[PDB]
RNA sequence: AACGUGUCGCGAUGGAUGACUUGGCUUCCUAUUUCGUUGAAGAACGCAGUAAAGUGCGAUAAGUGGUAUCAAUUGCAGAAUCAUUC
RNA sequence: AGUGGUAAUGCGAAACACUUGCCAGGUAACAAAUCAAUCCUCCCACGGUGAGCUUUCUUUUCACCAUAAUCCACCUUGGGCCUUUUUACUUCGCGUUGUUCGGAGCGGGGGCUCAAGAUUGAAAAAUGCAGCUCUGUACUGUCAUUUGUGAGUUCUGCGCAUUAAAGCAAAAACCUGGGGUGU
RNA sequence: CCCAACUGCAGACCGUACUCAUCACCGCAUCAGGUCCCCAAGCAUAGAAUGCUCUGGUACAUAGAGAAAGGUACACUCAGGGAAGUCGGCAAAAUAGAUGCGUAAGUUCGCAAGAAGCAUUGGCUCUGAGGGCAAACCACAAAUUGCCAACUCAGAACUGCUUACGGCGGGGAAUCCAACUGUAUAAUUAAAACAUAGGUUUGU
RNA sequence: GCAAAGAUCUAACGGAGAUAUACUCAACAUGCAACGUUGGAUACUGGAGCGGGGAAGGAUUUCGUGCCAACGGCACUCGUACACGAGUUGUUCGGAAACUGAGCACAACGUUAUAUCGUUUUGUUAGGAAAGUGAAGGUGUGUCGGCGGGACUGGCCAUAACUGAAAAGGGGCAACAGAGAACCUGGGAUUAUAUUCCAAAAAGAAAUUGCAUGUGGGA
RNA sequence: CGGGGAAACCCAGGUGGAGGCCUGUAGCGAUGCUGACGUGCAAAUCGCUCGUAUGAUUUGGGUAUCGGAGCGAAAGACUCA
């Protein structure tokens, strides 16, 4: 896993080919979110919540979202 | 002491199957095996046990050749016109 | 056994999975990519 | 009640090779990893004293080779192989037995 | 009867020396063009210990003669051998502890170590610890040098065959008791398997031509004929005399006398 | 699935308490040598360790000088002071002293 | 253990096929003599050994 | 009394005997009758719809081809043809 | 066609690049005892959740309170070294539990580096465990969400390293340099 | 053509069940024998001694009834005497930990030695001693002021014994032999035998 | 005789294994004994374990269902018995590919009437010509830097061919505890396998090879 | 680190942790009971007791040496009861 540093490397992670997921994090005083590349998983933490949100509106929608929740083993059983 | 108790200590193996003739007689340490002599090129062949000589004598397996041989022999080596 | 599976069934193997049965033959498991469905694919083999 | 371990991979002998640590899993288990093992580290030559060279760290096999050359080697002469004080001497060395063969070549000319 | 112990020995087998953890055998530099006309300078770079050896080992580097490499010789350190010594060996080199020269070259009186018995065996005399061979004299007619052996025998050598100047190091290690059992197993555990000794007379006569008896005796004369078949040849073998010496201890050894 | 049988400590624990007031330790009680229990070496390696602390904390205090304080380390480890009051009575002794002469 | 040649595996695998009853069946054939495996092998009786 | 003994009749246990003999032993004879690097003998693993051993066979695996024969094989099952060859 | 620092030695985005033509070292590679001791174990305080006991006592007893590799950034201890001050040892100083050390450079000041950690994040709560709520689902909302100058512990400090007339395998593979190529 | 950061595709072969033993191996057997390695909790205690215990495991090893004689036991006791028994103190009894005091002949000066002997030990309530940490060029009683952990030892008063778990040397005076540690007749001999260091001789 | 390793008791359920009866007769005096599972109770093993994993050895004894003829020296409804059906999943774990060690002995040579004998690591085979590998160069192709007027010549690097520096000492085996070795947890993923199974939110996070493309920096 | 002494040297306290050193587990062995057993649990075992337990120590795998021969700290011991 590598950390990434400010916003405009993020978005230069989002708009490789091989970034097939990025995952929205929402931890109580933080969001993550972690971009799914072929070696790596990038992650950059924002620590604003209004900030986030704007940083989740302008991901490209081209790659797929996902929200990060917790999955009982119901849902997740066969 | 000998006998019972020192059954106990025979740990390992001498012997292990020989890929030649397969009769569980190839010494491991010496490589090579105590009944057909493998890895040496002709077998083990005794006149003081003809008995073991005719345990492995021609004719105690299959023949896959043999037999095949002998029936052209026998019919002088008959080929179509 | 990828190549035998891509001819024999038109499937992609991506992953095949072997051992050697204490019977003495070789078993594999193969998993199908996910275009491929191994249900529709049993199936048309007629184990179903 | 205290939890106690077996070896996981197939080598179940304590020989200095197969050292283990004792870790807590975030499965709240206690398990076995393996100790990778230990270079002693680059050093002088044994017949000069054999000892650690500074500046070079001690790395083993996979390690070395991967890792730049500067963290094996400084930028002086016989960097990673001799130390300053060694380099030194063999500078001072080579300066003054040549200085001392031309005073002794030019005598037995003039002679 | 079976086979005598000291026969069973010939056969090798587990009598055959710990050759294990031993550096090597050691010898001078091989007798080249540069040695028989000039000198080889190197480097006394360690001294060195092996088992089942008293005497200290040095490792000397040389240059090759002919080809960009180095060398690195192992020899028998003589006593006072020291890491960083320059050593000479040739023709030419000079008369110094270390040095290694032609017997010809040497002055008469002079104390010396690895001896070539032949010229170019690389060193075959004076070897074990503490021992020298002392240079008696000198005959350039038939071009031959007089020495006396560590044994005490005297022997002539070709003038071309090298030695090397000074005593073998590590010597009075003989003066110390071993003071136990255990002292001895491990001296003999780089040596090879000798330790411990049993004595023929507590053998049976199966085995061992001193053994039985209702006494623990040998009961013929232990001083056996030289054309004795092995297996009967134990005890004195060929004594010239037997009992305490007294008045002198003569030279042993074979009688030469040239 | 049943909880485990209870092992309690709480007898062991309130014999601690009385051990720690000084109980059931007596001469009847031990078993072992007194080496066994309190090695020596042990109790010469705290007394030392602390008689050298303490003289390295007054040396960097400046209350005594190097040729005080390395005549005083010479004999904490000949064996001169029994304990940190002992070295320090004797040290005030020495201030006491210089303070005369000088 | 864990540790066998594939040849040593293979040999032990053809004990276990042979190691099977008489069909049922063959005892109904004209001229059957066989009523039940005379080779049947048992791990605790007797050892192969490979 | 009871155990025990003896005899006869009938049963059990036990597989001798007779009859039976596709086996052995022994003596004769016949001959375009003597293996293998063109990979033998021997060893191993497999092959049947059903198949452990044995037999036969070798991924063409209880067999392919050809000739002759002339309505099967057979425990069950299966099977175009009921047949100048196919 | 590298570069900075008086120096110990530092600097990596791909000319600080190629080197099995050749040469030389190093890693692999080995070692007591004493004393410190890692991961972990045990035991104490500390606070939560549930459970046991409660004629009578017990702010109590028991269980649990977990964070894997791989990475990023960069206070403690021990060793080696550099620079500076050397009028540092005249009837001396530093240091260990311990058999030491110093003008062949001790101690003090300021530095370089190595080896163990500590810490900062990414991974990583989305996991794990227990409890609990509600609605017939192996359903579902939710809450819990560390301190020890204590005792063990050979990972480590640790070797030109043990009794020794005992002195403690080798090689593949790999690393660095010397030369040369680039020129 | 050489590199850097990526990225794309592909990462073959064999082993993998179970056992490792008072039932899975060897000893004719599910045989009280034998068989290498790793992980190893709590209390007492010097503790991997020994006793008991949470976790894990187990009640599996023909059972029931049940004071005959005689037996076996990793079971005890016995008045008075105390080796009178016996080839022989065989067997058993006895000694017992820790601490202080004290300890003979002989001796290769190292020992002999735990020589021999004497005394103390519980419980309870106290007292003293043994530390860490933090704080304002001369000399300056931070020579005191707070807070705190983990233990040990010593000394008192009071109050007990039926001398009471386990575990744990009997001692002394001499003779013979071997210097000593070791080795050694697997299955009747462990010794004074063998070995040993030391000494001497022989061959070279 | 089936007595070492202490010890078992109770209820319910399961089971043909019962509470099984001429007359008399209320039940005791006429169906005894012994079982598998679950829950209780009592105790044992006491971490140098009737605990959890491995090597050697064994080779299906593993798991589920059925089943009680024979076998488990008593018993069984139970079983490591019997019958049937199943189970062992790896780029990273162990081995091999691919290290050397004590050693082994193919070649080579020698010996022997006969090789089925000897030598074969003290750096090392064999009277012994055992190297087929290739540095600098000359000759063509392609990738480049520089000059002059896409090409043309001094210069770089790869690609094939003529030579020809340098390298003495043939080919292999022998360690599943030495050397070497790129993967970790979580799991509702099993009746039995898992650092081996999990598939788009791979529960997932990595590491390491071999070839390629493109981007960028150099030639 | 102290105490004596003209000197040579001697005396005392501590530190340190040596030994084919001692007590004693595991381990490796096997003394006595001439115990148990002696158609045994066992073609050599069981119990208590006993030797040793930092060394000439114990042990795994691999490897080397045999049949008038191998090996033997030596008992004619051992070389698959
Ligand atoms: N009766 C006394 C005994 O008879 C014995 O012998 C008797 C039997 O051996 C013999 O055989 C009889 C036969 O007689 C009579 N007629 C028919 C009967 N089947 C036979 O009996 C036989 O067959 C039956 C079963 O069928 C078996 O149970 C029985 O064991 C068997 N002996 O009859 C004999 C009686 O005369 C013995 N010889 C002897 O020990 C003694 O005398
Ligand atoms: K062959
Ligand atoms: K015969
Ligand atoms: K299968
Ligand atoms: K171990
Ligand atoms: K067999
Ligand atoms: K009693
Ligand atoms: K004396
Ligand atoms: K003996
Ligand atoms: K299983
Ligand atoms: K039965
Ligand atoms: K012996
Ligand atoms: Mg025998
Ligand atoms: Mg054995
Ligand atoms: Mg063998
Ligand atoms: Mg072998
Ligand atoms: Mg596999
Ligand atoms: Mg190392
Ligand atoms: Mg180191
Ligand atoms: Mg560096
Ligand atoms: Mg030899
Ligand atoms: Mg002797
Ligand atoms: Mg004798
Ligand atoms: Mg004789
Ligand atoms: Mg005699
Ligand atoms: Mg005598
Ligand atoms: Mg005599
Ligand atoms: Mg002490
Ligand atoms: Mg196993
Ligand atoms: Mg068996
Ligand atoms: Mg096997
Ligand atoms: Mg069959
Ligand atoms: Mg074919
Ligand atoms: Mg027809
Ligand atoms: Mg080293
Ligand atoms: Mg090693
Ligand atoms: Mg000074
Ligand atoms: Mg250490
Ligand atoms: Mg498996
Ligand atoms: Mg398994
Ligand atoms: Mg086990
Ligand atoms: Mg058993
Ligand atoms: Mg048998
Ligand atoms: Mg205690
Ligand atoms: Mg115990
Ligand atoms: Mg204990
Ligand atoms: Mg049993
Ligand atoms: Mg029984
Ligand atoms: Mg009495
Ligand atoms: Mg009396
Ligand atoms: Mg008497
Ligand atoms: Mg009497
Ligand atoms: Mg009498
Ligand atoms: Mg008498
Ligand atoms: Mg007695
Ligand atoms: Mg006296
Ligand atoms: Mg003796
Ligand atoms: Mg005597
Ligand atoms: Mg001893
Ligand atoms: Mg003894
Ligand atoms: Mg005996
Ligand atoms: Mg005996
Ligand atoms: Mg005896
Ligand atoms: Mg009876
Ligand atoms: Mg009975
Ligand atoms: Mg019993
Ligand atoms: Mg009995
Ligand atoms: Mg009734
Ligand atoms: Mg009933
Ligand atoms: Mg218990
Ligand atoms: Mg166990
Ligand atoms: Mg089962
Ligand atoms: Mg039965
Ligand atoms: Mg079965
Ligand atoms: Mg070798
Ligand atoms: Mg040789
Ligand atoms: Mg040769
Ligand atoms: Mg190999
Ligand atoms: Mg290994
Ligand atoms: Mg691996
Ligand atoms: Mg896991
Ligand atoms: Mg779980
Ligand atoms: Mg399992
Ligand atoms: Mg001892
Ligand atoms: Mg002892
Ligand atoms: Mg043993
Ligand atoms: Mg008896
Ligand atoms: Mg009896
Ligand atoms: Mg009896
Ligand atoms: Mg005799
Ligand atoms: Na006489
Ligand atoms: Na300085
Ligand atoms: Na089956
Ligand atoms: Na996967
Ligand atoms: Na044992
Ligand atoms: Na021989
Ligand atoms: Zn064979």
């Amino acid at each position: 896993p590598r950390e990434i540093k400010t916003l405009k490397e993020f978005l230069a992670i989002c708009s490789r080919k091989d970034a097939r997921c990025v995952k929205v994090k929402h931890n109580p005083s933080a969001t993550k979110f972690k971009v799914r590349c072929s070696r790596y998983l990038y992650t950059l933490v924002v620590n604003d919540k209004k900030k986030a949100d704007k940083i989740e509106r302008s991901i490209h929608p081209s790659v797929k979202k996902i929200a990060v929740t917790a999955r009982s083993h119901a849902k997740t059983n066969a | 002491t000998k006998g019972t108790t020192s059954m106990g200590q025979r740990h390992g193996r001498t012997h292990i199957l020989c890929r030649r003739c397969g009769r569980n007689s190839y010494h491991v340490q010496w490589e090579r095996c105590a009944a057909c002599a493998y890895p040496r090129a002709s077998r083990r062949r005794y006149n003081w046990s003809v008995k073991a000589i005719k345990r492995r004598r021609t004719g105690t397996g299959r023949c896959r050749y043999l037999k095949v041989v002998n029936r052209r022999i026998a019919n002088h080596f008959k080929t179509p016109k | 056994i990828k190549k035998a599976m891509r001819k024999l069934y038109q499937v992609k193997a991506v992953k095949v999975n072997t051992l050697i049965r204490p019977d003495g033959l070789k078993k594999a498991y193969i998993r199908l990519s996910a275009a491929h469905d191994a249900l529709d694919t049993a199936n048309k083999i007629g184990l179903v | 009640s205290c939890p106690r371990v077996q070896y996981r991979r197939r080598m179940h002998y304590a020989t200095r090779g197969n050292r283990m640590k004792m870790v807590r899993t975030p499965g709240n288990k206690l398990v076995m990893q393996k100790r990778a093992k230990r270079s002693q580290g680059i050093h002088t030559p044994w017949v000069l004293g054999h000892k650690r060279l500074g500046g070079t760290k001690a790395l083993r096999h996979i390690d070395a080779r991967l890792a730049s050359r500067h963290e094996k080697s400084v930028s002086r002469a016989y960097g990673g192989v001799l130390s300053h004080d060694q380099v030194r001497d063999r500078v001072v060395r080579a300066f003054l037995v040549e200085e001392q063969r031309i005073v002794k070549q030019a005598l037995k000319e003039h002679s | 009867g079976k086979t005598v112990l000291s026969c069973r020995k010939g056969n090798g087998s587990v009598y055959q020396v710990h050759g294990h953890k031993r550096l090597g055998p050691a010898k001078l530099r091989i007798l080249d063009y540069a040695e028989r006309h000039g000198y080889m300078r190197g480097v006394v770079k360690s001294i060195e210990h092996e088992a089942g050896r008293g005497a200290a080992l040095a490792r000397v580097e040389f240059r090759h003669p002919y080809k960009f490499r180095r060398v690195k010789e192992l020899m028998v350190a003589p006593e006072g051998m020291f890491t960083g010594q320059s050593v000479f060996c040739g023709q030419k080199a000079p008369l110094a502890i270390g040095n290694v020269l032609p017997l010809g070259q040497i002055t008469e009186g002079c104390i010396v170590c690895n001896v070539e018995a032949k010229p170019g065996d690389r060193g075959t005399l004076a070897r074990a610890s503490g021992d020298y061979c002392i240079i008696i004299s000198h005959n350039h007619e038939t071009g031959r040098t007089r020495l006396k052996l560590p044994s005490g025998q005297k022997k002539s050598v070709p003038s071309t065959s090298r030695a090397m100047i000074g005593i073998i190091s590590g010597g009075g290690r003989i003066e110390k008791p071993v003071l136990k059992a255990g002292n001895s197993f491990y001296r003999f555990r780089g040596k090879r398997n000798c330790w411990p000794k049993v004595r023929g007379v507590a053998r049976n006569p199966v085995e061992h031509p001193h053994g039985g008896g209702n006494h623990q005796h040998i009961g013929h004369p232990s001083t056996v004929s030289r054309h004795s078949p092995p297996g009967q040849k134990v005890g004195l073998i060929a004594a010239r005399r037997t009992g305490r010496i007294r008045g002198g201890k003569a030279v042993k050894g074979a009688w030469h006398p040239e | 699935r049943k909880p485990v049988k209870v092992h309690s400590r709480a007898r062991w624990r309130k014999m601690k308490e009385a051990k720690d007031m000084g109980r059931h330790n007596g001469v009847g009680r031990r078993e072992g040598s007194r080496e066994a229990r309190m090695p020596s070496k042990e109790l010469w390696m705290r007394r030392l360790r602390i008689l050298r602390r303490l003289l390295r904390k007054y040396r960097a205090d400046k209350k005594i000088d190097r040729h005080v304080y390395r005549d005083l380390y010479m004999r904490a480890k000949g064996n001169v002071f029994r304990n940190k009051r002992n070295l320090v009575e004797h040290i005030h002794k020495i201030k006491n002293e210089k303070k005369k002469e000088r | 253990g864990r540790f066998k040649p594939l040849a040593v595996k293979k040999k032990y695998a053809k004990k276990m096929n042979q190691n099977k009853p008489v069909p049922y069946w063959i005892r109904l054939r004209t001229g059957n003599r066989i009523k039940w495996n005379e080779k049947r092998r048992h791990w605790r009786r007797t050892k192969l050994n490979y």
